[PDB]
């Protein structure tokens, strides 16, 4: 019943220093503050969290593990508990992005911290008698199109299988079709997410030869076994849950860079998906303020596929990858308004009525 | 030059559609062969916005009718204005559905709608802009239902930046003309929310009310009902096909009417209606019709929208007027009657006028409102729904032709969530 | 010679044209189908004033003004009007489809394949003047046609042309009357971008002249020709000053030149006080005094804004016909001597007069009546802001939800760009809050 939304600073890359472009993007420590480089005009920010990256001897350092300790472990304990867990990424392509879930191989991410504990907890919790399963699924999202990124197609060209959402009565929404894969280390997941990631959709705009095209979510599922009748084998309560990190793509904005094609379609459908995972996100902390409201999810695919992973007795976390340059700054308030809707204590108003606590 | 299709199916959407170019035709100069007998060179500059050309100028209609009994179809070819329409769009089939909606969106319908399709192609493919398309359909059968709503899907699949703008004659609360109205409604609302623009929804019980009360009239059958109808339709798109100060189109409508894509749900109106022996005691002016459209026993709706609030008003006038009139009487209706109004909008009111009023009246209006009162209708159709789902009374004529208990419980859920929906914009919340 | 390219861009745009060319052509006693009995009883002269039109050989004369909607409804109506035999059949019916009053429509999905044609002629035009450039873009907030191609033609105006005065004839939306609900979106995302390729921007409101035209005019059911024309003749008393002749002269630079203090306030008013019938046009002296006392008058402003709110820093008056400028002198003293109509500590002077020579037209079945003088004001304040306000007020009760994106994003737009919009316009609300301050040492 949280939103726990988060920023991340990047550091300059070597192109950058080379080429000498400004520092732009700096932090009043935990407050944040950016200062246009005209001289003009200061925009403020506040999160519940800000994560820094720019310079090494600054206290208050945001690194991997840090990262880790901070956002990640508290999805896996409450998935331990028997709930479910969703975690989000945004940022436009150079923000650091992938550098932050999967890391790279002497540089670790978000992604094996977690499955490493996952691992580990495992072999410590798991007795004679209990037990843990766990499978995995890793889909996308392409004009609202399902699709499934963890199959090969025939040696035909796009013939891309587009599958189709169906709500179960209790069970809740499912895709129907889609693969759902056995895991057990970590040796098989990098091999899956390396069949995925390969068959995502990517294009070449303005920005860069390789771009993101389509969201793609990465579930887990696991099941506790603890079901052991005193009298004999027999099976009282198993417990699922159902852990989700999702990896979306930019809010491209159609003007500098123009489209005139299926990448103006593909933008669009990508903008809207956005917009609605956002009200979402404020509806959803705005509940948790006790505040009953509606919480639209039929709105969107994104959101349908993951009704139960962000409502109820659920947990959630946001991320939030941006630049700090001057060459990037377009792009980048872009995130970070789109990374405001926490708004816990803004000027809430106050009007009460209770009486009659007597004879 | 903006252009327009009219499918038309079912026992319901073909009479209408007789009785819509038996006005069309009038307004525009046609005559039952095809001729033209006009007035005013106005009456064919716009003419191509529902109709095509011929050879001999006999100016043939776009429409396309989707029957699957050859009944409705037989009964208009051999009719007043039943000799124009093109007969390779006289699309029938045999077995007819029986107001069964699964036999016209899985398995019956599905052997016509590939022809439907090739003939809506050749259309379209002949126009040289587009703007959107039509249906006009019942709720309570299964040709209008299940094969318009297929249609729906694969023309919003195949061309989906256009408009698709569904008339529908939902059912009503009293005397339903059919024992499986609401599950054929609610499997199709499943549907319409997610796959259309803007949709005009329609009831004959508040059209009863509106022949007995205004028309006072004594023997009302279905042809005055859609004549009222066909006035409705005509002037929602005036915009389109003549001249005006301040003019409009559909996608106006269907884009300030809209704040999110579901609530699309209308509740159409027209005015003035008045008695054939009391149009010597008014005066035909701007704020009587004002007075009349806002008024509750006009709306087609089967609902008091003074039971809720009004999200979006669309007013449509016609004829030689003055904007200062419309505006200080829509500031007066925004004003006056405030809690029937939506607060986080500050304008809950658009506008708009053509020059060329109708064949024999001076002005005319039309109007087009969203509000959180229709739910009334959805929340009545759920509770005809489940009390029949729960001991499943009518099921196995559906589950006889390629379904299961999924997709029922699928739609009622849907439209459950679409009432909460408009709830959240209903109760009087300050802050 | 001197030119001013006139452009206008949809409805409001193409009906204040219909007007405004009708009041042209009655001026220098041209005939609508381009030609000139005067010439053919003269053989001689410049009366073919050509600020605005242009020869040819045949005694013709066309127009040096294109216009576009986006929406054929409209134009079809000139090219089969009173007046298709004039222009050039180059008018730009591309509107296959309508803006949907979207702001994305008119700025990238249509606007996007209709704005080369527009540049091409307008380099045509261009190239057949060897003078001044003026662009009058008559233009409208809330549509999606007068905000996008608006915008983003004057932001291809400012490259392919760069240092010309560009001007705007605007319609401010009223507060509490509209005939939109996507209005303001519109409006300030048009702000946010033709704060910097514009000079100066004129405002109206149909609000005002509604009320101008009941209280004063006495006519209680108008259309919006009877409101159209007013506007007409406030242009015409603009650029009288460069088509006939006087005795102070007001290009249009001197206009963005002493009424832009800041460049981002360039957004004045504008009146007229002269607005009797022929009924009220006796009874009346019709002096210089009155008219300068009416023009700083509300109820005879054009947009609701009460200007005691806030204060003068700058106002121009551009006068026509038999005027003696000792009465302007003394009319001004007055206006000074007065305590309601404050002023900037930073501006005593405050004041640039223009005086013509000319006195105005009388449109046959029109409301205004034959006077021997005519007078236009253009007042820049620090008032609007609080108009302005409104608006960025309504946004915020309409942006809080995110009604009416859907319809922008699936055009194309980002969501930031609304509070990348509302950001700069707050930019603009804290400058008329700064200049209002009076300076202390
Ligand atoms: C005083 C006068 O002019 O005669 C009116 C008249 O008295 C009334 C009764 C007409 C009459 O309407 C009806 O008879 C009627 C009765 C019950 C239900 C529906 C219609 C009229 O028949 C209807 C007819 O109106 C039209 O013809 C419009 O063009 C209408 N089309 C048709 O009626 C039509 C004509 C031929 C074939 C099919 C239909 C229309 C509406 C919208 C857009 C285009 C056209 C007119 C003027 C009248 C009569 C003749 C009495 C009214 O018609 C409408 C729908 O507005 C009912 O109230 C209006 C105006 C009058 O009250
Ligand atoms: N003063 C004046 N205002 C007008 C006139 N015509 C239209 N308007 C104003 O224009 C506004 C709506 O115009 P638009 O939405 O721009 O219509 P449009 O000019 O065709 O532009 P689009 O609809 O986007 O294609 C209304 O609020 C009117 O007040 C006019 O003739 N005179
Ligand atoms: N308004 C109106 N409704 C009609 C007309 N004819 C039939 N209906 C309605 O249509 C419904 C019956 O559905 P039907 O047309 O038989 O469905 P179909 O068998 O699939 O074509 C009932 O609720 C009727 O009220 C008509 O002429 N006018
Ligand atoms: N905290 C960090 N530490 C080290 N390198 C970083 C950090 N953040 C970003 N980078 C660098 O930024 C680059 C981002 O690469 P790229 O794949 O373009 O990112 P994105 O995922 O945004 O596309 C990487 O080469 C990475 O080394
Ligand atoms: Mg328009």
């Amino acid at each position: 019943s949280q939103v726990t939304v988060a920023v991340r600073v990047r550091p300059f890359s070597k192109r950058e220093k080379t080429e000498k472009a400004s520092q732009v993007v700096f932090t009043n420590g935990e407050e944040i503050t950016v200062e246009h480089p005209d001289m003009k005009q200061v925009y403020s920010f506040i999160y519940d969290v800000s994560f820094w990256s720019f310079d090494e001897c600054h206290p208050g350092y945001a690194s991997q593990t840090t990262v880790y300790e901070t956002l990640a472990a508290p999805l896996l304990d409450r998935a331990f508990e028997g709930y479910n867990t969703c975690l989000f990424a945004y940022g436009q392509t150079g923000s650091g992005k992938s550098y932050t879930m999967m890391g790279l191989n002497e540089e670790p991410g978000i992604i094996p911290r977690f499955c490493e504990d996952l691992f580990a907890q495992i072999a410590k919790k798991q007795t004679s008698e209990v037990s843990y399963h766990l499978e995995m699924s890793f889909f996308e999202v392409y004009n609202e199109k399902i699709h499934d990124l963890l199959v090969c197609k025939g040696e035909n060209g796009q013939r891309k299988q587009p599958l189709r959402a169906r709500e179960h009565p209790v069970s809740g929404p499912y895709v129907e079709g889609l693969s759902m894969n056995v895991v057990s280390s970590y040796s098989d997941i990098q091999s899956w997410l390396e069949l995925g990631n390969k068959q995502r959709a990517t294009a070449a705009t303005g920005m860069n030869d390789k771009s993101s095209r389509s969201h793609s979510v990465f579930t887990l599922v696991m099941t506790q076994t603890k079901t052991e009748v005193v009298e004999g084998e027999e099976h009282d309560h198993r417990i699922t849950s159902r852990i989700n990190l999702v990896d979306l793509a930019g809010s491209e904005r159609c003007s500098t860079a123009h489209s005139s094609g299926q990448r103006l379609k593909e933008g669009v459908s990508i903008n809207k998906s956005l917009l609605t995972l956002g009200k979402v996100i404020s509806a959803l902390s705005e509940q948790a303020n006790g505040k009953r409201v509606f919480i639209p999810y039929r709105e969107s695919t994104l959101t349908w596929l993951l009704k139960e992973s962000l409502g109820g007795n659920s947990k959630t976390a946001m991320i939030a990858t941006v630049s700090p340059a001057a060459s990037n700054i377009e792009e980048t308030l872009s995130t970070l308004r789109y990374a405001t809707q926490a708004r816990l204590i803004v000027n809430i108003a106050k009007v009460n009525e209770d009486m009659n606590a007597k004879l | 030059m903006r252009e327009i299709v009219h499918i038309q199916a079912g026992q319901c959407g073909n009479q209408i559609g007789a009785k819509f170019w038996e006005v069309i035709s009038d307004e525009h100069g046609i005559d039952p062969t095809g001729s033209y007998h006009g007035d005013s060179d106005l009456q064919l500059e716009r003419i191509n916005v529902y109709y095509n050309e011929a050879t001999g100028n006999k100016y043939v209609p776009r429409a396309i009718l989707v029957d699957l009994e050859p009944g409705t179809m037989d009964s208009v070819r051999s009719g007043p204005f039943g000799q124009i329409f093109r007969p390779d769009n006289f699309v029938f089939g045999q077995s007819g559905a029986g107001n069964n909606w699964a036999k016209g969106h899985y398995t019956e319908g599905a052997e016509l709608v590939d022809s439907v399709l090739d003939v809506v192609r050749k259309e379209s493919e002949s126009c040289d802009c587009l703007q959107g398309f039509q249906l006009t359909h019942s709720l309570g059968g299964g040709t209008g239902s299940g094969m318009g709503t297929l249609l729906i899907s694969k023309i919003r699949e195949e061309y989906p930046d256009r408009i698709m703008n569904t008339f529908s004659v939902m059912p009503s609360p009293k005397v339903s003309d059919t024992v499986v109205e609401p599950y054929n409604a609610t499997l199709s609302v499943h549907q319409l929310v997610e796959n259309t623009d803007e949709t005009y929804c329609i009831d004959n019980e508040a059209l009863y009310d509106i022949c007995f009360r205004t028309l006072k009239l004594t023997t009302p059958t279905y042809g005055d009902l859609n004549h009222l109808v066909s006035a409705t339709m005509s002037g929602v798109t005036t915009c389109l096909r003549f001249p005006g100060q301040l003019n409009a189109d559909l996608r106006k409508l269907a884009v300030n009417m809209v704040p999110f894509p579901r609530l699309h749900f209308f509740m159409p109106g027209f005015a003035p209606l008045t008695s054939r022996g009391s149009q010597q005691y008014r005066a035909l002016t701007v704020p009587e019709l004002t007075q009349q459209m806002f008024d509750s026993k006009n709306m087609m709706a089967a609902c008091d929208p003074r039971h809720g609030r009004y999200l979006t008003v669309a007013a449509i006038f016609r004829g030689r007027m003055s904007m200062k009139e419309v505006d200080e009487q829509m500031l007066n209706v925004q004003n006056k009657n405030s809690s029937y109004f939506v607060e986080w909008i500050p304008n809950n009111v658009k506008t708009a006028v053509c020059d060329i009023p109708p064949r024999g009246l001076k002005m005319s209006a039309t109007f087009i409102g969203n509000s959180t009162a229709i739910q009334e209708l959805f929340k009545r159709i759920s509770e005809q729904f489940t009390a029949m789902f729960r001991r499943k009374a009518f099921l196995h004529w559906y589950t006889g032709e390629g379904m299961d208990e999924m997709e029922f419980t699928e739609a009622e859920s849907n439209m459950n969530d679409l009432v909460s929906e408009y709830q959240q914009y209903q109760d009087a919340t300050a802050d | 010679m001197r030119e001013c390219i006139s452009i206008h861009v949809g409805q409001a745009g193409v009906q204040i044209g219909n007007a405004c060319w009708e009041l042209y052509c009655l001026e220098h006693g041209i005939q609508p189908d381009g030609q000139m009995p005067s010439d053919k009883t003269i053989g001689g002269g410049d009366d073919s004033f050509n600020t605005f039109f242009s020869e040819t050989g045949a005694g013709k004369h066309v127009p040096r003004a294109v216009f576009v909607d986006l929406e054929p409804t409209v134009i079809d109506e000139v090219r089969t009007g009173t007046y298709r035999q004039l222009f050039h059949p180059e008018q730009l019916i591309t509107g296959k489809e309508d803006a949907a009053n979207n702001y994305a429509r008119g700025h990238y999905t249509i606007g996007k394949e209709i704005i080369d044609l527009v540049l091409d002629r307008i380099r045509k035009l261009a190239d057949q003047c060897t003078g001044l450039q003026g662009f009058l873009v008559f233009h409208s907030f809330g549509g999606g046609t007068g905000s996008g191609f608006t915008s983003l033609l004057m932001e291809r105006l400012s490259v392919d042309y760069g240092k010309k005065s560009k001007l705007e004839f605007s319609i401010y939306p009223a507060p509490q009357v509209s005939t939109a609900v996507v209005e303001p979106y519109n409006s300030i995302l048009t702000t946010h971008t033709t704060l910097e390729h514009s000079d100066c921007a004129f405002m109206v409101d149909n609000e005002a002249i509604y009320d101008i035209c009941r209280r004063n005019l006495d006519i209680e059911r108008p259309t919006y020709t009877n409101l159209n024309r007013l506007i007409s003749q406030i242009v015409s008393s603009i650029t009288a000053s460069l088509r006939f002749d006087g005795a102070l002269n007001v290009d249009l630079t001197e206009f963005q030149t002493n009424l832009v203090p800041y460049p981002r306030i360039h957004f004045p008013l504008a009146t007229y006080a002269p607005v009797i019938s022929a009924e009220k046009a006796y009874h009346e002296q019709l002096s210089v005094a009155e008219i300068t006392n009416a023009c700083f008058e509300p109820a005879n402003q054009m947009v609701k804004c009460d200007p005691r709110h806030g204060k003068y820093m700058a106002c121009c008056l551009l006068y026509r016909g038999d005027v003696v400028p000792k009465d302007v002198n003394a009319a001004i003293a007055t206006i000074k001597t007065k305590r309601s109509i404050q002023f900037v500590d930073w501006c005593p002077t405050g004041f640039k007069v223009g005086i013509n020579y000319q006195p105005p037209t009388v449109v046959p079945g029109g409301d205004l009546a034959k006077v021997q003088r005519a007078v236009c004001m253009l007042s820049n304040t620090t008032a609007i802001a609080e108009a302005w306000a409104r608006l960025d007020h309504k946004f915020d009760l309409m942006y809080a939800k995110r009604a009416f994106v859907h319809w922008y994003v699936g055009e194309g737009m980002e969501e930031g760009e609304f509070s990348e919009a509302r950001e700069d316009m707050a930019a603009l609300e804290k400058d008329y809050e700064e200049v209002g301050v009076d300076s202390v040492e």
